[PDB]
């Protein structure tokens, strides 16, 4: 009603064309077929009459709408649909508030006392309040009142901070001044008495009497900080990035050789002067550097997150000011994270101005960029594209003609210049930013056109020396100054002297995460240099390698030495080693030690990386630790280990279907939705741990990049964030890391396994314990006690030791290293001598020993030689016989023990075989075998694995027999039933899952929840041949 | 490389096999493929024992030239080829260095007259642009489009097909149109290309004789700053004819090639023009003056930190100074007299240009690089042309 009451010719115009068409349907339809149609009176001549009509409509509407915009140019910012909202809601008043945060950029919602207008808030939370309260009737524009609210909310801006900078003037404490003024303008305040002050203490020198008094500001500010209320809280950090800068200055200053060296330095400075001499106040403020001047707009800003001063920081805010200075494009290349764009957001809010962002190529429509671009040459406002360089070549030309408009018109200062085919005014307080990452060619180029209207310059990384001291002084310094100084060397240090190692970074991110570390670490001792050191090797030390690991420790005592002693040293490490006594661990030097480094870590990280060579022992470390934590904090842990690869970006993340677009889980966010939707059992109490086993890819790692980010917070594909506690830490268990970026490293804490947990022996004592607890359910105790007992002095370290030395000395097809064929060894052997238990009850004591020791002699060959030539067995057999005792039963390539059908009997025979007699039809049969001294040695070998339940790869040269040995052994028996699945250069996970549902039944058994046992009652036998194949 | 090449192509099915290795031998050592002695018979070869000892003579460019002199050809300037051409069209392409802009003005000026530079800038010049364009072809006029790679959206719709459709410039007066490309660019339409003649104006200035053209046109602004101040834009003459005469050599010189424009001189001027009206005539003002120029207006482009130190080092020199600066081992420039005439001090500073003479050895004299420096680069264009002709010979 309220568009059509504002529109009134428009919509009687409409709805009498609504009344013919209406009838010009139903009178078609009712024909019953289409082409009768054309039999109709007047169809072409009607329609073509009514489209005509409909498009003057359109046509009006658009004149109506722009007639709008032009008269508040905020309206370009907002476009047709919410624009349309804005009119139709004006009855409402309130309903606009959620349209500024877009036309404005700093503001968020607008206050009211209903009929007048008290203020507004920004995005930030920080509450404005006006000078007059801006009175709304039924009888108002949108149009109308909200050009008032620009006036004025650019004048309550001035006032509160004349208000302000006269407080200061009348020597008044900075505390006090907080808690009654806006960010925006109490920053304001400070920079002009600032540098007021400190350009008389240019003349006078009396730079030191000056700084302390700052240095008192900054730690004043401090304190008050963290006893602050969140709001207030902001304002004061903010603050602080400022008073820093000021203090930084002086100090410099105070240092110079000469007045000449000070006069240089302070000319590279921003410098902030008012004019107590003239009227028209909000142009009363104005900038000066380099020589050059520029007048602080005073429009609203809020109070955004400030960029931390750096040297480099002013040389930008520099060059920006020199290309404007001549009416010139301010333009910065580099490489991505040198943050091009927010220097130019910073250097308009440091002049009282929002940047407008120009998000280029993120699928952006030109049409509505064109439309922001007619916005600011009106508004007079800066636009920044950034990353303008991604854009496609017929956008790229359009939008690159069209800058060229408003650069040249500057330039000359052209009243209106004409873009997007229309006579448009431009303001002259218009300028256009463009940065320009780089391409996978070299450093972006602007087009040729804007070469002459922009100046371009190149962004670099800031020397990061400067960046330390800061964050060492916002914590409660000690001495920022050495530390500073100190942590820089010691970190360039580490690079020229540690090994190029691929993963390693001793770069500012890696600084900063020192120092992020080090916020709770303080905490613990002091705002010291030992507070530092403990941090450097809490993040450092972690990811090293063993040459690398000493050359942190020379050079970190050498730079600076801190302390003796380590508190946490009896606690954690008790609740370490009843860990893993229940988990069959031993606590070697390197266990204890990856163990410490982790657990010292997630106190800090949520994200942790942990890589090695398969077989480390990543798995047992995290989950020893996480374990400990029970014990000693009396947390639960709930850990939810997901193969990251085995499932899509779609499967894991959240996979929006392509048509109906429907929004359906997936597995990573859904696991978190129990924690943040319905925490219904015990979570808060509770440790959650998300593990990703499989190899960590690009890809996969970038669409949870935000979780890695300070965010904390989950970005879906469409449609949210979700919020990460502090109870839920993500683990990243890998191999590798050749293909992660080194801005993913950087967010989390990495732990590298320079080598094995363990020792060799201490794996198969664990191993051995692991075996007999599942035979504890399936065999007597004192059955289980007598043959434990024999396993014990059958085989000792020393013997083996040798054998797993001779391992390598030996060509091994299908490579695996001797440490991870430990469990193939003692899985074979617990399960051989389990095997003839019956026969250990009435033999001979010297007799069993021999069972034993063949059993073992076997058991241990074909774990270590069994992907081996065999000709290269048979070698390695008299190697083995050789490193045991010599009159110990020796073994032969044919080797077997045998007992009687009808009588109990012990006696070793070898190479006794049947013989098999077929018929001509016979002959050729998916399943014959002719029997051999192979044939037999293999199956025997190959169903006794499984009997081990130890997964078993049969390599080996086609035809030789590898899928017939494995199915005649399994054909054959009752208690195996084969299932075939042949794999191809590209087959899927569910061709698994396909062939294995005709032969497998699922069961909602309370025991495991769902389980996928096979469809009849005893075991089922996958093969999959030609593995090596996907 | 068409020297060298085309050499070959004559002279080894001409002359003797002894001949064919003997040059090739050569070509290797100029190139790092071998280096050799060729054959020598007394008085059996004379040419090509001439071109041996530019080669063992460490002498590189003479060497290269050697092929083109052996042709017997005169080598054909512009005008002349303008003059023989038969056609209304021609595009120039050129290094960003330099601008055959001012080449084509004399060029019209001595001989056929009727000279139309046209900016093609934004929607207002290729408006007037295509308005001029039809108009002068009737006339006869020559015309000039400066710089179109920039509007080249442009060309591609209305001067591909202008161009292609103006059989009737064949009947239209005598008039021809020049076009200005730039080789390290957009690349311009193929067929539009292939129809119109092309040149390259390779034509490079000397270090002084570029400060005198910089210096040239600064008298036409007029007066708005001191007498001080027309000393300062001297400076910046120089200093500027110094980067730019650094630009080309490279690696040996700047790590990259890197451009310097009539806009980093303005840039760098209106800099001088800020701090003289900002501060006291003293001289001492020349602290911040060199850090402006040297890491804002001319490091701005400047991303390796190699280079940076270049043009720090050269502020260093070209901008402090007292009393006597000494830019050049032969000109030294004294700071403005107590007399104080502005219209003195321009004939002076003139005057010193006009007294000196731009030694043999340049590059390594007034560019503060090193001589050893000169004769490396030398020899790197050198194994860069005698590559390129024995991989071209390899591929047929
Ligand atoms: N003991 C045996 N008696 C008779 N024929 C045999 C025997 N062993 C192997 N063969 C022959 O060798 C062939 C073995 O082929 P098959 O076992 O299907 O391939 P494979 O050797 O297992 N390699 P792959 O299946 O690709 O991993 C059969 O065609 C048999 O005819
Ligand atoms: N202290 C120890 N004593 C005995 N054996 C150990 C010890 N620590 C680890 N092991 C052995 O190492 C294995 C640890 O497996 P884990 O899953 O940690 O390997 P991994 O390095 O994570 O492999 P992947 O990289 O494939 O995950 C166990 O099977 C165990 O037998
Ligand atoms: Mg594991």
């Amino acid at each position: 009603l309220d568009i059509q009451n504002f529109l009134p010719l428009e919509t009687s115009k409409f709805k009498s064309l609504t009344s013919e068409y209406k009838m010009i349907t139903t009178r078609a339809f009712q024909l019953d077929t289409t082409i009768e149609v054309i039999h109709i009176p007047n169809f072409d001549t009607t329609l073509k009459l009514t489209i005509d009509s409909l498009k003057m409509i359109k046509s009006s509407l658009s004149t109506f709408l722009e007639r709008q915009r032009r008269q508040f140019p905020r309206f370009y910012f907002l476009g047709n649909d919410d624009l349309l909202k804005i009119i139709g809601s004006g009855k409402h008043h309130d309903q606009v508030s959620k349209f500024m945060k877009k036309m404005f950029g700093s503001i968020e919602s607008i206050i009211f006392l209903e009929d007048f207008i008290t203020g507004v808030r920004s995005v930030e939370g920080e509450v404005l309040n006006l000078n007059e309260k801006i009175e709304l009737k039924d009888s108002i524009q949108a149009q109308e009142w909200l050009n008032i609210l620009d006036t004025e909310i650019k004048l309550s801006v001035f006032t509160q901070f004349r208000d302000c900078l006269g407080q200061i003037k009348d020597g008044t404490d900075i505390e006090v001044v907080v808690s009654k003024y806006i960010f925006q303008a109490i920053l304001l305040s400070a920079q002009v008495m600032w540098t007021e002050l400190v350009e008389k203490c240019l003349q006078t020198n009396q730079f030191s009497k000056y700084w302390k008094e700052v240095d008192m500001k900054i730690k004043g500010l401090l304190d008050k900080l963290n006893k602050s209320s969140d709001n207030v809280k902001k304002k004061i950090e903010a603050l602080l990035v400022e008073y820093l800068h000021f203090n930084n200055v002086i100090g410099q200053l105070k240092n110079c050789s000469t007045k000449e060296e000070a006069r240089l330095l302070w000319a590279k400075v921003q410098k902030f002067y008012q004019k107590n001499d003239t009227l028209d106040d909000l142009n009363s403020v104005f900038i000066s550097q380099s020589g050059y001047l520029l007048q602080y707009k005073f429009e609203y800003i809020g109070i955004p997150e400030r960029l931390i001063y750096t040297p480099l920081l002013l040389i930008g805010f520099a060059t920006l000011t020199d290309s404007l200075h001549q009416k010139y494009g301010g333009c910065f290349f580099g490489p991505a994270g040198t943050g091009k764009t927010e220097t130019v957001k910073a250097f308009g809010q440091n002049l009282g101005r929002v940047v407008v962002v120009f998000n280029c190529d993120d699928s952006f429509d030109y049409q509505v960029l064109s439309r922001l671009l007619v916005g600011i040459t009106q508004i007079g406002a800066w636009g920044c594209f950034d990353e303008f360089n991604r854009l496609d070549e017929k956008v790229l030309s359009a939008v690159s003609a069209n800058i060229q408009q408003i650069q040249n018109g500057l330039q000359v200062g052209k009243s209106h210049i004409t873009l997007l085919e229309e006579e448009t005014p431009l303001s002259p307080h218009t300028a256009v930013f463009i940065t320009l990452n780089p391409g996978y060619n070299g450093r972006s180029e602007l087009p040729e056109n804007l070469k002459k209207s922009f100046r371009e310059f190149s962004m670099k990384s800031p020397q990061s020396g400067t960046i330390a001291e800061m964050i060492l002084q916002i914590m409660g310094f000690e001495d920022s100054k050495s530390l500073a100084s100190k942590i820089v060397h010691f970190l360039e240090l580490l690079s020229s002297k540690c090994s190029s190692m691929n993963h390693y970074h001793f770069g500012l991110r890696t600084l900063k995460g020192v120092l992020r570390n080090c916020s709770p670490l303080i905490s613990e001792f002091g705002e010291g240099e030992k507070t530092v050191v403990e941090s450097l090797k809490r993040v450092i030390l972690p990811s090293l390698g063993d040459t690398d690991e000493l050359v942190f420790k020379d050079e970190l005592s050498k730079i600076f030495d801190s302390a003796g002693t380590p508190l946490n040293s009896k606690a954690i490490v008790q609740c370490l080693k009843d860990a893993g006594q229940r988990s069959g661990f031993s606590m070697s030097e390197e266990f204890l030690k990856k163990c410490m480094q982790f657990y010292y870590m997630q106190k800090t990280q949520q994200a942790l990386i942990l890589v090695g060579k398969a077989g480390c022992g990543k798995t047992a470390t995290w989950k020893t630790v996480i374990d400990a934590m029970a014990i000693f904090d009396g947390h639960a842990n709930v850990v939810y280990v997901i193969d990251t690869k085995v499932l899509t970006k779609e499967s894991l993340y959240g996979s929006m279907l392509k048509a109906t677009l429907e929004w359906r889980d997936g597995l990573f966010t859904s696991i978190l939705r129990r924690v943040n939707d319905d925490i219904t059992g015990t979570f808060k109490n509770s440790r959650i741990w998300v593990v990703f086993d499989s190899d960590l890819d690009p890809e996969y790692v970038e669409a949870m990049n935000s979780v890695l980010d300070d965010n904390k917070i989950l970005t879906l594909p469409n449609g949210e964030r979700l919020p990460i506690p502090p109870n839920f830490r993500i683990l990243f268990e890998t191999d590798n890391l050749d293909h992660t970026t080194p801005a993913t490293i950087t967010r989390c804490g990495l732990l590298w396994f320079s080598t094995d947990v363990c020792s060799i022996s201490s794996k198969i004592d664990h191993l051995l314990n692991k075996s007999y607890e599942a035979l504890d359910n399936k065999l007597s105790m004192f059955e289980l006690d007598k043959l434990k007992d024999l396993i014990s002095d059958s085989f000792d370290m020393a013997s083996l030791t040798n054998i797993f030395t001779c391992s390598n000395d030996l060509v091994h097809i299908l490579g695996v290293r001797t440490f991870n064929k430990l469990e193939t060894a003692v899985q074979l052997a617990v399960h051989l001598i389990s095997s003839y238990r019956q026969w250990f009850q009435n033999l001979d004591d010297k007799s069993l020993k021999d069972v034993i020791t063949l059993l073992i002699k076997r058991s241990l060959l074909y774990a270590l030689a069994g992907d081996s030539t065999g000709e290269s067995q048979r070698a390695f057999i008299q190697t083995i016989n050789t490193y045991f005792g010599h009159d110990s039963q020796e073994l032969s390539d044919y080797s077997t023990i045998v007992i009687a059908n009808d009588k109990l009997s012990f006696s070793s025979f070898c190479s006794e075989i049947p013989s098999v007699s077929l018929e001509a039809h016979e002959v050729m049969r998916p399943d014959i075998v002719i029997p051999t001294i192979d044939t037999i040695k293999h199956e025997k070998i190959f169903y006794d694995l499984l009997n081990s339940k130890r997964g078993i790869i049969l390599c080996g040269p086609p035809g030789s027999g590898k899928t017939m040995i494995m199915n005649n052994a399994l054909r054959n028996s009752s208690l195996y039933d084969v299932v075939g699945i042949n794999f191809s250069k590209d087959t899927t996970t569910e061709h698994i899952l396909s062939a294995l549902h005709r032969h497998t039944n699922y069961v909602t058994t309370s025991k495991g929840l769902t389980l996928l046992p096979k469809s009849d009652i005893k075991n089922l036998v996958l093969f999959c041949d030609e593995i090596n194949l996907p | 490389i068409m020297a060298m090449t085309m050499f070959c192509l004559y002279k080894f099915d001409i002359e003797s096999e002894q001949y064919k290795e003997a040059v090739l031998t050569m070509i290797g050592v100029l190139s790092e493929s071998s280096d050799g002695v060729p054959k020598l018979t007394v008085d059996t070869n004379n040419d090509l024992r001439y071109l041996w000892d530019y080669v063992t003579t460490k002498s590189y460019i003479s060497a290269l030239n050697w092929f083109k002199n052996e042709f017997f050809v005169d080598e054909w300037n512009i005008a002349d080829v303008v003059a023989n051409s038969d056609n209304n069209y021609f595009t120039m392409a050129s290094e960003r260095d330099v601008d055959g802009t001012f080449k084509l003005i004399e060029l019209a000026k001595a001989s056929k007259e009727s000279l139309k530079i046209i900016p093609l800038g934004s929607i207002e010049n290729l408006n007037y642009a295509q308005e001029e364009i039809s108009k002068s072809k009737i006339e006869g006029g020559w015309i000039l489009l400066q710089n179109i790679q920039m509007s080249l959206s442009w060309v591609k719709t209305y001067l591909h097909k202008h161009v292609e459709e103006t059989k009737a410039a064949e009947e239209h007066e005598k008039f021809k149109m020049f076009m200005t490309c730039h080789l390290t660019g957009d690349k311009l339409p193929a067929p539009l290309l292939q129809r119109t003649d092309r040149f390259v104006y390779e034509d490079i200035p000397g270090i002084l004789d570029t400060v005198k053209d910089l210096w040239g046109s600064q008298f036409f602004t007029g007066k708005i700053s001191g007498v001080w101040s027309v000393y300062c834009t001297f400076l910046l003459s120089w200093f500027h004819a110094l980067i730019t005469a650094r630009t080309r050599l490279v690696p040996h010189g700047f790590s990259k090639k890197y451009y310097f424009n009539d806009c980093d001189f303005q840039f760098a001027s209106v800099y001088l023009e800020n701090v003289l009206a900002t501060n006291s005539t003293n001289n001492i003002p020349w602290a911040q003056v060199r850090d402006h120029i040297a890491t804002i207006v001319y490091g701005g482009k400047i991303d390796e930190e190699k280079d940076l130190e270049v043009v720090a080092k050269l502020c260093a020199h070209v901008f402090c100074g007292s009393d006597n600066l000494q830019i050049v081992p032969g000109v030294r420039i004294p700071q403005p007299l107590l007399q104080q005439s502005e219209e003195e001090e321009r004939a002076r500073l003139t005057a010193i240009l006009s007294n000196t003479i731009e030694p043999a050895d340049s590059l390594s004299s007034w560019l503060q690089l090193p001589r050893e420096s000169i004769l490396n680069y030398e020899r790197l264009q050198a194994k860069e042309v005698a590559s390129s002709t024995e991989q071209l010979l390899q591929e047929m």
